[PDB]
């Protein structure tokens, strides 16, 4: 994956110049409100034991994982459906139509939807995205995993969000922009030029996030093998 | 949803919210505060 | 229950003796720092509008009577809980070892104590309370209500504690030793035997509270049976 890889330079880049050892950090000069995601994992559901992984967009467009390799997404009209076969074959349909051979999954995906509309938190709620719909095309889960400190989710655009446990602080990496997002534990929202960081240096508690970080890209990696 | 659709896990619930939690609290009636 | 009843003709014959009518009056008198209680309320939050109400006693322990008649209970070890089903049933578990079951009203606790300990102030901080932990089983709320002028508040060891909201006075009853302990505006503290009041008097201020007490305690029974 080239955009794996590209994360994987700039997050080397930017731990290699150990950025929370510097005589005097500034993160804020490092801000980019501009880079500001379109896209993250707003609410996750891990049902992987029986059906798989359920997931809402900051749209509030919903999609799911399934266990056979399959992908289900509802966009936010409620009723457009994209189908994402084992091979990565898209194919565009709607609840309305009835397609008989994904009932199943379209029955299992509602129920995955009105359990986060219904029990769960919307992460990202207190910011805007990027661009509007037009310009965003949607993205889909590609792969997961889960880890003793967080859940780590790989979207179909390059984006890497990683999600702690521990704290609720979360991670979202664009490799085109080269950029960071971080909410920490306040739930305050912030954009930085991974560029910017390496020059202007960063805290102890992004620093050492963005090494995680760099730990789950390998782990990407390695596993597309 | 469906009453047998009990996910193990899942991402923060709604009640997981301390910023709302904390305010309501404020918003409240409460024993004496520092002053 | 029967210390209610007991409290009730503590309270009518103190009040029957109107000891602020006196022609001399010697308070000091009937104190006896012998009936220190041992657990009174020095934080609440009414939250009750959705999950319940919060509060803390003077051993720096939790506790929540949430709206479905049960109760948790946090020890001032930080971890240990007990947890009053609304059949009476106790449950001795702890925050590391706790079922999913209980996990929600868990998080709440942590959310009260975590207000109460950052925004509220602890009534009876200048105090040194009887005993210890040795045979001083930890009591839990049993009932409690508010009128426009006061909150009262039933502990499951009998004692009833009145604190009044624009003057910050409170009272805490204890049926077994027939005493009140009364904290003034000045938070000065003092314990006497509802007896030796009757035999030496009072000022005027503890006198009338005694009446807003019984009638408090009538309250607390009328609900009982």
């Amino acid at each position: 994956d080239c955009h794996l890889s590209d994360m994987l330079q700039q997050l080397h880049s930017v731990n290699a110049s150990k950025p929370s050892e510097r005589g005097l950090v500034r993160q804020e000069e490092a801000e980019d409100p501009a880079c500001i995601p379109i896209f993250w994992v707003s609410k996750w559901v891990d049902y992987s034991d029986k059906y798989g992984l359920g997931y809402q967009l900051c749209d509030n467009s919903v999609g799911v994982l399934f266990n056979d390799s399959t992908r289900l997404i509802l966009y936010n009209d409620g009723d457009s459906l994209q189908y994402i076969e084992r091979d990565g074959t898209e194919s565009y349909l709607t609840v309305s139509s009835h397609p008989n051979s994904l009932m199943k999954k379209i029955t299992l995906l509602k129920y995955f939807r009105n359990y986060m509309s219904e029990h769960l938190l919307k992460a990202g709620a207190n910011i805007t995205p990027r661009e509007g719909d037009e310009l965003a095309r949607l993205p889909y889960l590609r792969t997961w995993f889960r880890t003793r400190s967080a859940i780590i989710l790989h979207l179909s655009n390059g984006s890497v969000q990683i999600n702690f446990f521990q704290d609720h602080t979360k991670l979202i990496l664009c490799p085109l922009m080269a950029a960071v997002t971080y909410i920490d534990e306040k739930r305050d929202f912030r954009t930085y030029r991974l560029s910017l960081l390496e020059e202007y240096g960063c805290c102890k508690e992004l620093a050492s996030r963005l090494r995680y970080a760099r730990t789950m890209v390998d782990k990407l990696l390695s596993s597309r093998s | 949803t469906y009453e047998t659709f009990d996910p193990p896990l899942h991402s923060t619930a709604i009640y997981a919210d301390e910023e709302e939690f904390s305010k309501h609290c404020g918003l409240s009636l409460s024993s004496t505060p520092p002053g």
